[PDB]
């Protein structure tokens, strides 16, 4: 039950700031350090910084410019880092990891689930879901394939579940493609038994949290 | 800083078969206190990365005997005895024993498995984006491989040529198969001057290509 819970997507503008968090359970919090990882997309991992709530002590890779703070609250348990002045190279996604509390060996044992930041000049934008509906061209014998296809949304990410998250066994949802718009566009496909098309129910719930978008699109068979 | 050097970029294995990543040092990871210190991190797609080996060899909590680290100076190994399809994934190494972290490049792992023939299925544009002015007419192949696959689109029997894109998922974490979209993106105009829509999927699955098709009118 050691557990590391980081925060949601984030989008800015260039010149704008970013305050991810990190919120650790399952141990003592003040015995250890924490550790943040930067992974920009399709990257290798860098490691950016430590701070001790044992001791107060702060360590940074490279921060000449006094861009980057990790700070912790440890009343909340809480580590935070704070990014300024951002550009779009600080694309990326950032990992904290509990660490050594004092100047031994870095081991960063357990990780947080990561946060993507993301800065660009231009608008977010929601995606538009379509249902892609099952049909005698979309079935094979006992199974049928049905989804939908989330079109035209900047930035990413874009989180699709099927029926609130009761729906996971064979879901395929694809990696985003980059549209000549400069537009993200997926498809999240299901197979399901065909014999069932008739009694049960297939929502896609499309969530866009840089846009605030959230999408329930009910997928309904034709004929 | 220290600078570590993973090899190889990328390693596809078969089921039951060995694998062995590389990880090299440009200083000495014997610390002061005599102990060597190497981590070895596991990164499931869209996952944080997770720790497998620390010092040098040692199993975390849950991590299978089928991992295996070792090494000495500034040379370490991780071996998989068997792969096995949950291996799915990039690998890293960790040294946290300098003043600055390092990690390796990454090894992307890729499975080798028994030939599966695609499932192709065919959706037609919805009504709705024909409103919106846009026709997205998706081919789905469904839990194939090997990941190579030709997809071509046929109008009115007229091949198609720079307008449909594909995407391919993840390595399947338990059967090893991939899926793959292949989306023709029209006007609705374009879309409206011809009736027939096909798609043609050849794969080494298959002895001869499939053709998924419907007409504009019904369907």
């Amino acid at each position: 039950q050691v557990q590391l819970v980081q925060s949601g997507s984030e989008v800015k503008k260039p010149g704008a700031s970013v305050k991810v968090s990190c919120k650790a359970s399952g141990y003592r919090f003040s015995n250890y350090g924490i550790s943040w990882v930067r992974q920009a997309p399709g990257q290798g991992l860098e490691w950016m910084g430590w701070i001790s709530a044992y001791n107060g002590n702060i360590k940074y890779g490279n921060n000449l410019q006094g861009r980057v703070t990790v700070t912790t609250d440890t009343s909340t348990a809480t580590a935070y880092m704070e990014v300024r002045s951002l550009t779009s190279d600080d694309t990326a996604v950032y990992y904290c990891a509990r660490d050594v509390p004092a100047d031994g060996v870095h081991f960063m044992d357990v990780w947080g689930q990561g946060t993507l930041v993301t800065v660009s000049s231009a608008s977010t934008k929601g995606p538009s879901v379509f249902p892609l509906a099952p049909s005698s061209k979309s079935t094979s014998g006992g199974t049928a394939a049905l989804g939908c296809l989330v079109k035209d949304y900047f930035p990413e990410p874009v989180t699709v579940s099927w029926n609130s998250g009761a729906l996971t066994s064979g879901v395929h949802t694809f990696p985003a493609v980059l549209q000549s718009s400069g537009l993200y566009s997926l498809s999240s496909v299901v197979t399901v038994p065909s014999s069932s098309l008739g009694t049960q129910t297939y929502i896609c719930n499309v969530n866009h949290k840089p846009s605030n978008t959230k999408v329930d699109k009910k997928v309904e068979p034709k004929s | 800083d220290v600078v570590m050097t993973q090899s190889p970029l990328s390693l596809p294995v078969t089921l039951g078969q060995p694998a062995s990543i590389s990880c090299r040092s440009s200083q000495s990871l014997v610390h002061s206190d005599t102990n060597t210190y190497l981590n070895w991190f596991q990164q499931r797609p869209g996952q944080s990365p997770r720790r497998l080996i620390y010092k040098v060899s040692n199993r975390d909590s849950g991590v299978p005997d089928r991992f295996s680290g070792s090494g000495s100076g500034t040379t370490f190994t991780l071996k998989i005895s068997r792969v096995e399809a949950e291996d799915v994934g990039i690998y890293y190494c960790m040294q946290g024993s300098h003043w600055a972290p390092t990690f390796g490049q990454g090894t992307k792992v890729e499975i080798k498995r028994t030939v599966a023939a695609p499932s192709v299925f065919i959706f037609p544009p919805s009504d709705e984006q024909l409103k919106s002015g846009t026709a997205s007419v998706v081919c789905l192949l469904n839990n194939f491989y090997p990941r190579e696959a030709k997809v071509q689109w046929k109008v009115d029997n007229a091949l198609q040529s720079g307008n449909s894109q594909e995407s391919v998922t993840e390595q399947d974490s338990k059967d090893s198969t991939y899926s793959l979209s292949s989306t023709l993106t029209l006007s609705k105009a374009d879309y409206e001057k011809h009736k027939v829509y096909a798609c043609e999927v050849t794969h080494q699955g298959l002895s001869s290509p499939v053709t998924k098709s419907f007409n504009r009118g019904e369907c």
